[PDB]
């Protein structure tokens, strides 16, 4: 229970439900509860409530409340969205008997139960007490969110770009992937990797030094080493560069006999195509107070490295001095003072981790560069390829410059070019969706919705159906059957599974499915959008299926001898002749053929 | 033995390939219809499922949600008891164990737990036999029942000496020839001799018969028999509808039932993996039974004919650098959208640019057709080449020599029936089209470019 | 392929449902001539010809005709067990109730070939390597089983 909950509080909520999909009350999933008062106690006037209210988010003065379930809604959804602009934006309040029945839009359950508990405590304590530390929990909140199987950088960046997109997209358990589309066109993967990406490449990319021939056997430039008995350059002797070498003694690659340089760089392709450079810098310490020791550091760790914040230039900069013997090379204490004097740097090795951050280089780098990396990306079949290349200038051709290539990988991270901490942010997700699809359009495929209907008819209309395209595969489900064209497979016992089991078919063409009162009140629904609507003797719920059509849709509906016919939002209306079904209605209707 | 099977069949269709060093692989097509893999596992095969298939315990969830017959068990990390569920579930038959009464219950070695924690499931499926079936592109092809070994012999003899008699047998003789091998012994034969027989010392008392271990092991002296043409259409059906689910291209499942020849809803029928690179060896070579070609669906898989595995190939013996970008910029004019490549002693050339030249030759010529999105190739062939290793391709659509030597003339052995051939000796010109020959004369200060841009336009 | 034309083979059929067979192909292809040969009669296109004693003769007379391009044909047990077939193989197969010699009619086929079998209700097809089996409503005809897979010989 609330552990807090004791004595008093005047309000009082229950009966809390999650549901997918579309439901009766909300378009999008939902949270549903019903609010109540416990009318012990008279609640204080709506006047404190607002301005307490109103001032850690301004944006709720702008409309009228009225009673205090609206503004308990809009205070929750405001709060739902953690401060951190998700998408996320959907409430709805109706008045059932005394009660009031309120449902929020959410994408993670558990992570909207625990914003709607922290709202009512905070709401009950405006009146005993008077106190409270909202910013001790939406840490905790935050937290919580992002250890989440939908929590994550590059995985919300996919789930952001397919909603403004509106592509449908959803988790498939036991597998553990994400699925992107219905039937045929259809693409499953996790993070960057994805379903179409071969099984023979990514096993050699990590081999290393064959990788390293295979380059070189193709005129690039690559370091020259070979990989203790002699073996120390007795012939590996070429600008070289031994009880100190033992001492300082990855698999033996001994190595770099041609060039070196500073700077590091990574290239990343998508396609075939070059999009996208980032520099890595690593974390240096300056300015006049004289010994920085902690502390310039954690003065620098006063204005935006806000670790805490999952929104900021970059963390903090810790230590593990492993590289103190580098410092050391240097010479200076761990603790003493200078002024003025250059810039220093604490990790040789640029760790995002520990203080190392990113520069865009997407705009100056020579034309030759971008035609070497394209060259190289096209003999591999994955999506999303990764080079690493150590440059004395990025800003020449690589003919006349001392270059390098280093590594290559092929499950890369895309966090670097989406919030770098100096330049302008580029983005990355567009170009891998629009990859595949192209529109919205390609990536969806025909729905009939049925409001009760059995085996027969179903047999029939997809007999009819075939009649036309011969090669088709159409699913069809009921409450009673499931049928692939005129077969019969075995129906699992919660309802819900079955779509799932028929979208995730990768040879689908088309869907019919059948929803009843008891399984839309159960659970909403599963798929999105329609394109053909039939009714017979709806109620008032089975009538909400109307809601979701688009502007070229088919709607029937018979109520008694009366039918209706809407199409593109023009009604024809007539009797029945004479005792007739209502087949015969649909069985000519059929103009899925486009 | 696997690699062999498809290299003669690839010989006996008339498709390129070859062998690429430091990578360890095969490759059959020339520049865009390549295909490249090793043994049963090809390019196109996706990563994400050949994973999934070696996680258990996740592909049988997976299976039953969507409701197929599976074994009815769960994993163990307590290698303790948890009997409850051997009794959760019906009771413990046979409850069998494995990793990677409530007494010989784990008593049995406790499966000897060799590395953290896993486990037991049911064992109802007890039906008798060991079948494999086989799915190419997500079509039924052959099926096999594995059968292990057994003795058969009396008081006369001995366990140890009658099997020695039998290993010396003219059809078990081990040769790659002979199907079987040489009959072997080890821990499991012990292990499981022990309910009635006796470690070499034991007597058969008449024709009763032994099987020696349990589960077939073909290396040891087990075998297989051909089953295909007994198989109920239902678990065909089901074999399908397993096998769409996945990118692979071949797929082995292993089954376990009473009788292959009635439907899975009737007996007692069990699903115990699935395999994503299987080996097919056992389906070309029965012990008894007659033979499957499935190399031959393996490669229709991919190459209808050979027209879809080779691309048009220019061949001179002496050019130019200057030469070339003159050819390459007229064929482009009329296909803007393809990819040409050039090689010559001087320079190569991948569509009006210059890349480094390796320092052996032969093997520029084999980064060309290596690169996957190549749709015309122009070679240089002259006769230190020749001498020194040969061609590396086999057959041209287009020769063309100019003062050719005794050696050079060997470029116009392998030619198709429809290629063209042009020749030129000081001023004279021959030419070869189509089966038709046709001779004239120069001029003075003519060249012989003028004679092939024209005729380029047949590869058209 | 240069050297052959489509060809489909029956175990039983009559006159009445080769006119509305052959009648269905015309409507696709205007300029085609079509013939088709059974117990009871021989058709070329929509007419009526002579019917010869000897029942091998009549194919060969169809596959002599220098203007043919598809052949219609049935083979019974009677026919099978008399001298055997006459050309080589056959791009679509109809059974209907067969008998244990006829089965025999499904051996030689091609690699795209289709296959319908129909035993009582149960109906099995094989189309392109893939099996399907299902069953009818007690009161359908086999003719509307196989109107629908004639796209395949176009």
């Amino acid at each position: 229970v609330r552990i807090n909950a004791r004595t008093t509080d005047v309000f009082d909520i229950f009966n809390v439900k999650q549901y997918v999909g579309a439901n009766p009350y909300l378009n999008q999933a939902a949270l549903v509860f019903d609010f109540a008062f416990t009318e012990s106690y008279q609640p204080l006037p709506i006047e404190n409530y607002l301005a307490v209210v109103g001032d850690r988010y301004p944006r709720l003065k702008e409309i009228e409340y009225q009673s205090y379930a609206e503004l308990f809604a809009s205070t929750v959804a405001e709060v739902n969205k953690l401060e951190m602009d998700l998408h996320l934006k959907g409430w709805n309040v109706k008045p059932i008997e005394e009660i009031n029945r309120i449902a929020i839009e959410s994408l993670h359950h558990r992570t909207t139960k625990e914003v709607v508990y922290c709202v009512w405590d905070w709401f009950e304590f405006i009146t005993q007490g008077e106190e409270f530390d909202l910013s001790k929990q939406i840490a905790i909140l935050q937290q919580l969110f992002r250890n989440s199987v939908y929590g994550g950088p590059t995985v919300y960046a996919l789930l952001r770009t397919a909603n403004e997109k509106h592509i449908p997209a959803f988790y498939l358990w036991d597998e553990g992937l994400m699925q992107y589309g219905y039937g045929k066109q259809q693409v499953r993967g996790i993070a960057t990797t994805f379903d179409v990406d071969s099984h023979i490449d990514s096993d050699f990319t990590t081999q290393k030094d064959d990788c390293k021939k295979f380059l070189q056997e193709l005129g690039f430039p690559v370091p020259q080493g070979d990989v203790l008995a002699e073996a120390k350059e007795v012939a590996a002797e070429i600008y070289p560069v031994e009880a100190a070498y033992d001492r300082a003694v990855e698999k033996i690659c001994i190595i770099v006999e041609n060039s070196i340089a500073g700077h590091d760089y990574r290239l990343l392709c998508v396609n075939g195509r070059f999009v996208a450079a980032t520099e890595r810098k690593p974390a240096y310490v300056v300015g006049d107070g004289y010994s920085t020791i902690a502390e310039l550091i954690e003065k620098e760790n006063f204005s935006p490295n806000r670790s805490d914040t999952p929104t900021s230039p970059m963390g903090k900069i810790r230590t593990d001095e492993a590289m103190h013997l580098y410092l050391e090379e240097q010479g200076l204490d761990l603790d003493s003072v200078i002024d003025r004097d250059r810039t220093i740097y604490l990790r040789k090795v640029a760790n995002l981790s520990s203080g190392g951050f990113s520069i865009d280089a997407t705009n100056r780098v020579h034309p030759d560069n971008i035609i070497l990396a394209q060259d190289i990306a096209q003999h591999f079949r994955l999506t999303c390829l990764g080079i690493d290349i150590i440059t004395n200038d990025i800003g020449r051709s690589w003919k006349e410059t001392s270059f390098g290539i280093i590594e290559i990988n092929a499950a890369p991270g895309v966090y670097m070019h989406l919030k770098p901490a100096i330049g302008e942010p580029v983005d990355v997700t567009a170009r891998i969706l629009e990859t595949f699809f192209e529109t919205e359009k390609n990536a969806r495929i025909p729905i009939i919705t049925f409001n009760r209907v059995s085996i027969r008819q179903l047999q029939k209309l997809s007999d009819r159906i075939l009649m036309s395209h011969p090669d088709w595969t159409i699913g069809a489900v009921c409450r009673e059957g499931i049928l692939i064209n005129r077969s019969e497979k075995i129906l699992n016992r919660h309802y819900n599974t079955n779509v799932l089991n028929l979208l995730r078919n990768p040879k689908l063409d088309l869907l019919i499915a059948e929803y009843d009162e008891d399984a839309l009140e159960a659970e909403g629904m599963f798929y999105h959008g329609s394109n053909l609507v039939v009714l017979e003797d709806p109620s008032e719920i089975e009538m909400i299926l109307t809601r979701d059509v688009f502007s070229d849709s088919t709607v029937i509906i018979k109520q008694g001898r009366e039918i209706t016919i809407k199409r593109k939002g023009l009604l024809e209306q007539y009797e029945l002749e004479a005792e007739e079904l209502i087949e015969q209605v649909y069985l000519k209707e059929i103009g899925t053929i486009s | 033995p696997t690699v062999y099977a498809l290299l003669r069949t690839a010989n006996e269709k008339h498709i390129p390939a070859f062998y690429l060093w430091d990578e360890g692989l095969m490759q059959y097509g020339y520049g865009k219809q390549q295909v490249r893999g090793i043994a049963t596992t090809f390019d196109v095969d996706s990563h994400i499922d050949s994973d999934f298939t070696t996680q258990k315990d996740d592909c049988k969830k997976f299976l039953q949600e969507l409701g197929f017959p599976v074994p009815q068990g769960d994993v163990v990390f307590s290698l303790a008891e948890a009997k409850e569920v051997a009794a959760e579930i019906g009771y413990p038959v046979a409850v069998k164990p494995v990793a990677g009464l409530e007494a010989a219950y784990d008593r049995a070695v406790a499966g000897i737990p060799l590395e953290e924690k896993i486990c037991i499931i049911v064992e109802n499926s007890i039906a008798g036999h060991d079948y494999r079936l086989l799915c190419v592109n997500g079509r039924f092809v052959a099926a096999t029942e594995r059968k292990p070994a057994y003795v058969v012999g009396d008081g006369y003899s001995t366990i140890a000496e009658l099997i020695e008699k039998e290993n010396f047998s003219p059809n078990r003789s081990d040769t790659p020839t002979s199907p079987m091998g040489k009959i072997r012994t080890d821990e499991a034969m012990h292990l499981y001799l022990e309910e009635q027989g006796l470690d070499l010392d034991s007597v058969i008392d008449r024709d009763r018969t032994i099987y020696l271990r349990k589960v077939a092991n073909l290396s040891s002296g087990g075998f297989s028999i051909d089953a295909t043409n007994r198989v109920h259409p239902d678990n065909i059906i089901l074999a399908q509808d397993i096998a769409q689910h996945f990118r692979l291209t071949c797929l082995g499942i292993d089954i376990i039932t009473n009788d292959i020849g009635r439907s899975w809803k009737e007996t007692s029928f069990g699903i115990i993996e699935i395999n994503a690179a299987p080996g097919v060896y056992m389906h070309l070579k029965p012990a008894i039974g007659e033979p499957v070609d499935v190399t031959a669906r393996i490669l229709e898989t991919f190459f209808e004919t050979e027209k879809n595995a080779r691309i048009p190939i220019i061949t001179f013996n002496r050019v130019s650098i200057r030469q070339l970008q003159k050819l390459s910029d007229r064929i482009l004019m009329s296909h803007p959208d393809w990819t040409i490549g050039a090689v010559c002693r001087e320079g190569i050339l991948i569509n009006r640019s210059e890349k480094i030249l390796n320092r052996h030759y032969n093997t520029n010529v084999l980064n060309l057709l290596r690169n996957p999105k190549l749709d015309l190739l122009i070679a240089e062939y002259d006769e230190d080449a020749l001498e020194a290793e040969g061609m590396f391709y086999h057959g041209s659509n287009l020769v063309v020599l100019e003062d050719p030597s005794e050696i050079e003339m060997i470029l116009t052995r392998d030619v198709f029936s429809d290629s063209t051939v042009i020749i030129k000796q000081g001023r004279e010109i021959t030419i070869k089209r189509k089966g038709l020959l046709e001779q004239y004369e120069l001029e003075a200060e003519e060249l012989i470019e003028q004679v092939y841009l024209k005729e380029i336009g047949t590869i058209s």
